[PDB]
C-alpha cells in the first residue's frame, strides 16, 4: 500500500500496523520536548526547533 | 526516481 500510494499526488499518505500492544506509544525512539521558559514566544520557539 | 505534479497553464481572460 506505501509503495502504490507514493504515486497519489496532493496528498501524503501513508500505512502501518498497529503496536503490539495500543494503550501506549511505541517503544521505539525518545520523545524530546522543547520547552519556552523566558516567554519567547511561539515564533522564536519555532525557529529555535527548526 | 522523479517525482510529478498537476500544473496549469495560465492565459488571460476578460470578465
Amino acid at each position: 500500500a506505501t509503495r502504490a500510494f507514493s504515486q497519489i499526488k496532493d496528498a501524503m499518505v501513508f500505512a502501518f500496523n498497529l503496536p503490539a500492544i495500543v494503550e501506549l506509544g511505541t517503544a521505539t525512539g525518545f520523545d524530546f520536548e522543547l520547552i519556552d521558559q523566558a516567554g519567547l514566544g511561539h515564533e522564536k520557539l519555532t525557529q529555535a526547533r527548526n | 526516481q522523479m517525482p510529478a505534479v498537476g500544473v496549469v497553464t495560465v492565459k488571460t481572460e476578460p470578465l
